[PDB]
């Protein structure tokens, strides 16, 4: 079982319409998505 | 002033301690009476109600 706290909130009242991630390179892992 | 949220606004009073009087309160906008005693039940570090 799952118990997941607040951490914070900035209000800034954007409209929001698109998601993405951001990762790293160099020169193995899974995520998920729920809605 | 714009539809965003307040982020700058003044300041506020901070009143001293008082316990064992039946009087009126106001914390974050809680305002009503009873008797402002200790307590020993401990709360989430985060919970103010």
């Amino acid at each position: 079982f799952s118990a997941l706290e607040p951490l914070v909130d900035l209000p800034i009242g954007i409209n929001i319409t698109r998601f993405q991630t951001l990762l790293a390179l160099h020169r193995a892992a899974a995520y998920y998505v729920g809605y | 002033l714009l539809h965003a949220p307040a982020t700058v606004c003044g300041p506020k009073k901070s009143t001293n301690l008082v316990k064992n009087k039946c009087v009126n309160f106001n914390f974050n906008g809680l305002t009503g009476t009873g008797v402002l005693t200790e307590s020993n039940k401990k709360f989430l570090p985060f919970q103010q109600f």
